[PDB]
Parts: structure tokens; C-alpha cells; sequence
RNA sequence: CACCUAAUUUCGAAUCCAGCAUGAGAAGCU
């Protein structure tokens, strides 16, 4: 109401980030040099999908600790919006208080942007049996996004933190089983008013 | 001094405008796909400041 | 800034120094016009002359005391490189298309177009369909299962408005349209159904699927009066 | 009356913006191939509605710092005609002062929108569970817009760029918990007389 | 619900060669060294881990007489009902088992060579070919985490027999001339998911 | 057949010494007698085939004065109870499941809901008394 | 007067009117005619500014896209991607069908999709061919008979 | 203590999905 939480989080790459190209013509346009492009912008800069991320961490371990939670994650499954993850990230009759920026990294493309070659092996062989080429992002990348809650509560801060934690645990976005998309996360919070800009 | 003597401005440490020059009559347009198209036939002709498009008939 | 001399303007701008044409003492960036000492008598060189047919002879002078001549919506260019020289003129030999928008005209190639017209095929394609304008259960029946679906979510407010627009199309198009509708991915294992609410199992939702297709299929078979009457009481437009 | 103040607003994509087709007839034609259209013109540009988020970043912001503002979000809810952002936006007599254009793009459909793919995962077995394709606005993509504000007063600049730079902290458009809709905005203002064509 | 954790600790035993697979570190190193070890930007040594499991599971599973989907044929598809299809995952599901890369505790400057080897004639006895090739020094450490996101109680022990046959076996390229013979150690633990709140 | 264009040439482009135009018309088939027409004209026909297939008392006074000085029982409510008027009333007043959504006017929420079923009694009431009577009535309120 | 110039097949019967969607030229003795007289003034005006298949039964084709479509040799991939080859031409389809279809040298190994069930090495083989000769027989056909027969199988073409 | 070498070859593809759901109203001037 009259403050809204403001948490800037950097967060850096140790293990190399894949998050897949979305746009059909730029997967079209991407495909004659790389299988799997990375998710970019028109400005040449990184982008990765945040708030599916931290929804899913939240529901994943408040349905392990046993709180009421819905999972949104089923086919065309609804929001109740009576859980704790329903207020922060909505539902179908309220949106999210906590709008989550897109991860844009600090960086460029060709700057953190590699595109590498992936194997297959036949087990009996021990041969090459299949090639592809992927484009990866680089370890010690920086990525900047900000989460604007706009009706803070107590536990606002800690849900999100503890769910950036099982994002360092499980990975970002991308080939995760591989050992991809393992971040470590920066958290800097301020409550700001709402009529700041009110000069 | 030896470039000012020889008339030519020096700095010590204007604007240019390279135009594209259509020369083409596009009074003649069609309407296809909510775009106003015209099927063209001609020359791109890199002169200096001016890449001037001609048509056949300068050919 | 404007000075005067024999006729000489010299109107000063924040961009370029221009001299209409005794000669003056600063830059003359732009000169407009024995002469050859005209110029040879001005300091600071001039970047481009403006200057009947011998014009064309004196701008070869022009060209041979190395200086540049020009003898009298925005437009961009999506073209290639190739290049060529020819009667020393650098050409390109393409064919294309001029696109006219608000602001800017550009110059795009048969591959843009071949894009639109993709585009425009694949357009023109899903407007005209088949025929455009079965089991059998009693109409109370057909009362109390959307009544039960409509409870439950399955069959929505949505799914009751394209199913009247895929009937108002006729039969063929329903039919294609329920069939559709109770696919069973083979690769995936959903159907194109809004899942119940309530705790149940794989087997009633996959029963209450065919009771779905079982109700739409044989409230085809009735006229459009009675799948009006029967539509209305839960989609009201 | 004898004045208008005109401000030139250029807004920059910094992140993918989204805004939900309104035509139906354009919205079923985008279906056969598309699930999310952008709003487009039919001159194939880029359409955003302006008014309504910078009367909502307005009534926000001066409800937080205390003015009486009446609010117009709630469902059916009249208008006061009392509050500053009633004189700037719109009353239920009186008309609005700022006639508030909306956001045309420069380029056309094929320079800056694109057509994505958005998915919905399990939590459990970490699969795409459904997928759909939705369009959206690139990244430095830019938009135009003219806020013509008569009878002005001393005040209206200030909020209204108050409001854009609420915007730049919020979004535009849809989809904006997810990222989409983020801004960055010029202001070039300046005070005309109505008789300038005169 | 619950998570299994299983840190293993990698030391190396013999020579241990990743190749490179990045384009601009590989066209970016040929004029120094024809045959670069794999690394992060961090100046840390990479080696893939999950593919090494998977290929120990899938030929030990197989020759044991269970089903098991074969994944090494070109363009194969998983059956989505073996074991392997469980835990590393399948067309249609995930891997449960999350397995990291193997991140160096050094840097390169510690435990990354350049070595030259040699190609000899055997008629004559004579170096034909001379090419150079980055490798890992021995006794380098390295560090990864299995996270098993709904255990069972055989997951922890396919892994380390899968980790048994990779020591037996090698780990990375050039197994065939004595590369990447290695040693782990296994800390196993069941953590809770909901342990971050 | 003899084919016959609809189209509007009045839109062209010389390329080749061929007077060419790129066009997205439909080649209809009409009893020995061919056509190609515009989108416009399926548009058209769409329409057509839709249409053709869419041809098938005191304390009530008060309770009034109420309503009307907070404006839910407003003058367009008047005036369309006029135009009626038992469906309207059972159309104007039935919540919607999904939202809760009744259309009524804005005016506590057990206050709001007690004056939304205080309007669906008058509304239903008013309509019991005869003509004349309700309109006398409704004119002071509303006139229209 | 009118030359269609133009197949007058695929017509539906849209309401009591057997249309036929239809994008091309007229070119003025007025002629409507379709993208093949673009194509070739495109190509004749183009190289003059420069100036300084196998043939089996319709039937046959749609079983054999639906047999190879069951055992997952023919996918919705491969089916849009040769429709975009399609639309590219008949000589860049006649390129990607002949890439995919190729056994390259060294690996010996078609780009085609693997067959789904328990097909031996000639039976193999035998099915990469089918669907090579398949394609290639289906590109001799025009725009819109390409189009009906592969809707069925990728509804999203 | 020297000295020669530090290159070369194959692969770089394949597949699934693209759906739902909600709301269509009311005011004033007139
Ligand atoms: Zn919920
Ligand atoms: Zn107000
Ligand atoms: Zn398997």
C-alpha cells in the first residue's frame, strides 16, 4: 500500500547457463550455425525466465513442509489463490504482488555468449554417434533482475531468499540434470515508498 | 602551418548526410498483404554521398 | 550571421558555412558558383562545390583540383553487397520491391516477399474449411451431464461458445471439431479438455472425458432450436 | 486557454513487452496460428493503451502520499471530479485535460514483434506440461506518443513524469509479473498557443 | 518429501584430458596448443558427469540381464521405464538425479600441463607426428553433487557402482591410452526439501 | 464459363512491360459463370451464413428513495424496468459464480449485498402493482 | 478476357458456393496466374540485369506418409521443415530431402529419424528409401495437394 | 650442452508440445 518492497538481486553463473531461444524466427535465423541458441535479446544481452523459477521452488518446498499450496504446474491447472505462493506470484482473480523482472545479464552477447559442441557415445563402441552444437553462457557471468512486491509482509523477503537458495541448489533455467544453470545469488533489499517519484 | 599554407582546415585535439536517393516513380503501387509494394527493376548505383537507386533506362 | 560582397552571401549557420557567390576570411564549407583563382584565392578549401552543358567540363576541373562537385520519407536499404565497376560507376544488379510505410520507404529483396507471401498463403488457407454451412441419449440427459460438467469445470463457458460456432458451421465442422477436442496425444497422453476440479483418479476423469464426447456428440444429432435452448440456460450469449 | 502544453514521450523497450490483442475479429484470424497476439495496428504497428497506466500510476502514487484521490479501478466506480488526476484524466462531467495519445511504434510487425514459446512445467516430474505461443515486442524497440494537456497548469508535468517513471518501475502492458512490459522513457515537452495553425 | 545428496570428491590418479568444446576457446588456442583441456571462464577444469554415469549404468545394467534402454545408438530414444530412465532421465520426464559438473578445486596455473605427444614409426623408429595436448595433473581435486529429487533406496547404490566402473574404467578422453584413471570418495546424506524455509 | 472479376484493378505496378498485381482474391465457382472476389466478399458471406444461421407501497416508495439517493436503482435502471420484466429482473440481479459480479450499481459488503436483494424486492414488487400506479410513481424518480 | 492459368481443383464447398482460396497475379487481355509466373519473370529479368521426378500413386503417398508417420520415420519436424522447403521451391526441397536422405561416408548414418519397432538393418533401409522416393514424388505435385495431404498429419502447418 | 617436430581426420543432428479459463457492464450530463 503506501510502501513496496524492492529486492535487486546479481546473481552470478558458476556452472555454464543454457536457457533455450523462444523466438521462432530467431531459432529459425539461429538453427544454420547453432542447434540450441540461447534466450537473447534484440540488444544482444541474455534473458532467463525468474518468476517460473521462484514460483516453482516455493511450491516444491511448501508442499514438502505441508502448507496449503496449490501447484500450478499441472496441465491448465488454476490457482486457488488462498496459499501463501498464490498472493506473492497470483492467481486468477488477483495478480502477483511480487512482479519478477526477466534475468538480463550486465554483459553482452559474444562476451559471455560461447557456443560449444555436445556429444552422444554409443556405450559398446565408444564412438561419436551423434554431434550437436549448443550455445551456452559462461561461468562468472553477472545477471541483474529486481522483484518489486507491492504489498510487503514479514515473510516476503524469506520466501524469496529461500527460494533464490533452492535456485543455487537446482539450477536456473535450461539443462539442469547436466549440471547447468548452477548460480549463486547477491540479495539487496529496501523497503522504498510508493510515492517516491512524487517529487 | 604547412596544411594551412597548403589551404586545408587542421584541429588540434559540418554535417554529412549519405542519402538514398529512390529516383523512381512510385506513383504505380499495389496493395497486397497491408503492405504498399511495388515489384522494382533497376540499379544500385554507389556514387560517393549518394546511393542513388536508377532504373533501366539510365542503364 | 549574413555578410555581403561583390557581386556575395555568406549566411552562417550552427551547421556549415555557406557562401552564395571580393572573398571573405573564414572557413567556406559549402561555395556555390577565372574562377579556378576564385577558388585558388579562398582559404580553407571547400568541402563540396554546387555548381549549360559545359558545367559538366568545368566539373571535371572541379574533379581534377580534388574537390568534390554535386551537380543538381527516408529510404533504407535491406540489400546485399555483390558490387561491380562499370564505366566508373560502382553497380549492383538487383531486382526488388520499394515497401511504403509511414515514415520510411525501403528496398527489400524476393525473400521478404516470399516471406509475405507465406505468410499470406498460410492465411488464406485457414479461412475456408470442409463444408461450412451419431450416438444418440435423451435430451434430459444431455441436461444433467452439462449441468455435471459445467459443475466440475470440464465443459466451460468457452468451450459452449465454439462449440455453437463450430455447430452454426454445420455438422462436419462439429464433429471435426469434437474430434479434435478428444484427441488423446499418443506422444503425450492429454486432450485438448479443461481437467475436472476434485479429487479424483485417472480412470473416472478419463470416463468423464468420454461422457464429455458422448454428450457433444449426440447433441449434434438435434436441431439447432433444441441445442439453442439447451446452451443458453448455461452460456447466456 | 491561451496555452497547451505538449509532451513528446519516446519509449524504449528494455524488456519484452506484451499487450493483448483487443479485435476479435483480429484475435481469431491470430489463433490458427498464434495463442497470445500483440495488439497491432491494422497499419501492422504496435499499439499499446497509454491513458490507462498513467491514470493508475497517478492514482497509486497520490493515494500513497495522502491526497483525497477517488479511485476509478474498482468495478463500476464513479469518478469524484475533485481530485487532481479527475481535472488531468477525466471526470464523469467534465472531460479530461490531458487528451493522452496512444503508443505507436516506429517500425512494423516484422522488425519488432516475435512470436515465442511460453511453457507451464511440472513441479514434480520436470516436464513441459503445456505449451503456447504468444507474440511479443523486442528490446529497444521504440514507441511514440503526444500528451496534449489544455489548460494547463504548473503541477501537470511533474505528474505526469512522476507517472512515466512509475511506469519505468512497474511495466506496460500485460504479462508484467513475469518481466514483461519494462520501460525506459524521454520527455520532450514545450508550450505552444492554440494558434499556432491560425 | 526428501532429497538425497551425494558430494563426491575427485582425485585424480592418472593423466586426465577433457577436450574443449567451445568454438572460440578451441580457433582461439590452436596456435598454442592443438588439443586444450576443458575449462570454465573462471579458469576452472570442466568435465561432463552425468553422461559418464549414465554409460557405466547402462552397460552394467544391460549386461546383467534387466531392460534397460540403450541411449548411445545415434538418435536413440529412452523408454521412459528402465532404471536409467528413472534417474537420469527420459523422453517425457527428468532426471531425479541432477548430476553437477565436476568443478577443480585449483585454478589452471596448478593443476593444468602441456605436454607434447609423439606418433613413431615402427619400421624406422622415428617421431612421424608431434602434436600437444593440455591435461590435468594427478592428485587434482575435483568436487560435484548428485541431488536425487525423489530418492529410492537403490539410487545411492547404482551410483556408486556406476562411480566403481568409472574408476575401473576412466573418466573424460583418451581412456584407451591410460587417461583419466581416477579415485572418488562419496558423501551421502538425506537432507529435507523444505530445509531453506 | 466466362469469368468475370470482381477485383478492383485500380491498383497497379508496371514490371516488364506487364501490368502486374499481387492479389489475395477466392475463385468462386457460380453455375457456368466464374468469378474471383475479394476477402471483403467472404467476409461478407461469412456474415450472411452467420445471420441466416442466427434466424431461429409506501415502504416500496421509500425503499426507492433509497436506492435512488445512492444511485444502485438509477435512472437507466428506471427507465429499462419501464421498457419492461420478470427475466430482466432475474437478468439484472443473478451473481455471476465465477466473480461475484451482479449488475447492479455500486452504492460495509454485508450492507452492499443486504441493499442488492433490497433492490431484486422492489424491483420484483413494483412490477406486482399495475401500470400507471408504478408509473406515477417512477416519473418523480426518473423522468423520462 | 480471362486465362485462370491456374489448377481450378481443391474447391471446397463453402455455404451453397464451391470456392477455392486462392494468391496470385493478374497481369494485363487480362490473365490471373499463380506464383510460377513470378517465379519466371524473376528469374528472366534477374539474370537479365545480370548482363553486366519419380512419379507414384496419390494413394501410395498418403499411406506411405501415414506408415512412416506410425513408426516415427516422418515427424512433425521433418514434415514442417520440408513444407518450408516446399514453399522455398521445388529445387531447395529436392537439396533438403536429398541432405536428409544422404548416408554420409564416414558415419554411415541418414539424417532421417529412426524407425520406432523392431525393423532389421535391409528393412531399415528399405523404409529410408520409401520415404526418400515418398518426398520426392510428392514435390511433383502442386502447392495446394502438398498442403491437403500433409494437414492431416501436422495439423499446424 | 644441443637439435628436429608440434600436425591431422569424422560428426555437428533428431523428437514431443503449442492448449485452456474468466469476465461482455454501468453511470452521468442529458
Ligand atoms: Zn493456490
Ligand atoms: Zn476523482
Ligand atoms: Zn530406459
Amino acid at each position: 500500500a503506501k510502501t513496496m518492497k524492492k529486492i535487486y538481486v546479481t546473481m552470478k553463473t558458476l556452472s555454464p547457463l543454457y536457457t533455450g531461444e523462444v523466438r521462432r524466427e530467431d531459432k529459425e535465423a539461429a538453427q544454420k550455425r547453432v542447434n540450441f541458441p540461447v534466450r537473447k535479446t534484440a540488444t544482444n544481452k541474455v534473458l532467463i525466465p525468474f518468476k517460473g523459477a521462484l514460483r516453482s521452488a516455493l511450491e516444491i518446498m511448501l508442499k514438502a513442509k505441508g502448507e496449503n499450496v496449490c501447484d500450478t504446474g499441472e496441465s491448465r491447472a488454476r490457482p486457488c489463490g488462498r496459499c501463501v505462493t498464490c498472493s506473492l506470484f497470483g492467481s486468477m482473480g488477483r495478480a502477483g504482488r511480487a512482479s519478477v523482472d526477466f534475468l538480463i545479464s550486465n554483459d553482452t552477447k559474444e562476451q559471455i555468449v560461447r557456443e560449444s559442441t555436445h556429444l552422444r557415445i554409443e556405450r559398446q563402441t565408444k564412438s561419436a554417434s551423434d554431434t550437436f552444437k549448443g550455445e551456452e553462457v559462461i561461468e562468472g557471468a553477472t545477471f541483474t533482475a529486481t522483484i518489486t512486491i507491492s504489498n510487503p509482509q514479514e515473510k516476503d523477503l524469506s520466501l524469496i531468499q529461500s527460494a533464490l537458495k533452492f535456485i543455487e541448489e537446482n539450477g536456473i533455467g535450461g539443462w539442469l540434470n547436466k549440471g547447468y544453470g548452477r548460480v549463486s545469488f547477491e540479495v539487496k533489499s529496501e523497503d522504498v515508498a510508493t510515492d517516491r517519484f512524487l517529487k | 602551418k604547412r596544411i594551412i599554407s597548403k589551404k586545408i582546415r587542421v584541429e588540434l585535439p559540418i554535417l554529412i548526410e549519405k542519402k538514398v536517393v529512390l529516383n523512381i516513380n512510385t506513383d504505380n503501387m499495389c496493395n497486397f498483404a497491408s503492405y504498399r509494394l511495388m515489384p522494382f527493376s533497376g540499379f544500385i548505383v554507389e556514387k560517393d554521398d549518394r546511393i542513388e537507386i536508377n532504373d533501366k533506362n539510365w542503364f | 550571421k549574413i555578410t555581403f560582397y561583390n557581386n556575395s552571401v555568406f549566411i552562417e549557420t550552427h551547421n556549415g558555412n555557406y557562401l552564395f557567390s571580393d572573398m571573405p576570411d573564414g572557413n567556406v564549407d559549402y561555395l556555390i558558383l577565372e574562377l579556378i583563382d576564385y577558388i585558388e584565392r579562398l582559404k580553407y578549401t571547400p568541402y563540396k562545390v554546387f555548381l549549360k552543358e559545359q558545367r559538366e567540363i568545368l566539373a571535371k576541373r572541379i574533379i581534377s583540383k580534388k574537390i568534390r562537385v554535386e551537380l543538381p520519407k527516408v529510404v533504407l536499404n535491406i540489400n546485399t553487397d555483390n558490387m561491380c565497376n562499370f564505366a566508373s560507376y560502382r553497380l549492383m544488379p538487383f531486382s526488388g520491391f520499394i515497401v511504403e510505410k509511414d515514415d520510411r520507404i525501403e528496398i527489400n529483396d524476393k525473400n521478404w516477399f516470399d516471406m509475405i507471401w507465406n505468410e499470406e498463403y498460410n492465411k488464406m488457407r485457414s479461412q475456408i474449411v470442409a463444408e461450412d454451412f451419431l450416438p444418440d441419449m435423451s435430451h434430459d440427459k444431455i441436461i444433467e451431464n452439462i449441468e455435471y460438467l459445467f459443475n466440475i469445470k470440464i465443459l466451460s463457458k468457452n468451450r459452449i461458445k465454439e462449440f455453437w460456432e463450430e455447430f452454426c458451421k454445420g455438422q462436419k465442422a462439429a464433429i471435426k471439431y469434437i474430434t479434435q477436442v478428444h484427441r488423446k496425444n499418443p506422444n503425450t497422453g492429454r486432450r485438448n479438455w479443461n481437467p475436472p476440479e476434485g479429487d479424483f483418479t485417472d480412470n473416472e476423469i478419463e470416463k468423464l472425458y468420454e461422457t464429455a464426447y458422448n454428450t457433444l456428440l449426440s447433441l449434434i444429432k438435434y436441431d439447432k432450436n433444441k441445442v439453442y435452448n439447451i446452451l443458453i440456460n448455461f452460456n447466456p450469449k
